């Protein structure tokens, strides 16, 4: 369905950022994807999410496996849904006011195979 | 009766810079 999306948007599957969430299943790859601070190793690159975004803003970012992660990923996900607006290592706003967040898991997926039949979709 | 006419020469120099690492 994301690919479906990225193909109505964009005429292509992979013309996307699909970012899988199971390759941060440790707390600090936060810093993959918003970049590292003044200092540190990989100031001058940006994170991948931010400039990914920042070269075409006018995309669909995916998020895949979201079980597999750490809770505390999902703060910057709190400023991006809050505002469109993240802030990279070099310190710099980030608009995502033209992108779709898709977040995927399987975690009712024992009670969905259970109970999908003889129930209504609201409840 | 020509003088030898005292020069502007430019310079240059470089900078380096360090970066330091987390150890987890």
């Amino acid at each position: 369905l994301c690919k479906a999306l990225a193909n109505f948007m964009f005429d292509s599957d992979e013309a996307m950022v699909r970012i899988d969430m199971s390759e941060f299943m440790e707390k600090h790859s936060v810093s993959r994807l918003v970049g590292a601070p003044p200092g540190y190793v990989g100031y001058e690159e940006g994170g991948y999410l931010t400039e990914a975004v920042r070269r075409r803003p006018y995309s669909v970012i995916l998020l895949d496996a979201v079980e597999k992660a750490h809770p505390d990923v999902f703060n910057i996900l709190l400023q991006v849904l809050d505002d469109g607006r993240l802030t990279d290592g070099q310190g710099r706003t980030v608009d995502f006011r033209n992108t779709v967040v898709i977040m995927t898991s399987n975690l009712g997926s024992d009670l969905i195979q259970e109970r999908f039949g003889e129930l209504d979709y609201a409840h | 009766a020509a003088a030898a006419a005292a020069a502007a020469a430019a310079a240059a120099a470089a900078a380096a810079a360090a970066a330091a690492a987390a150890a987890a």
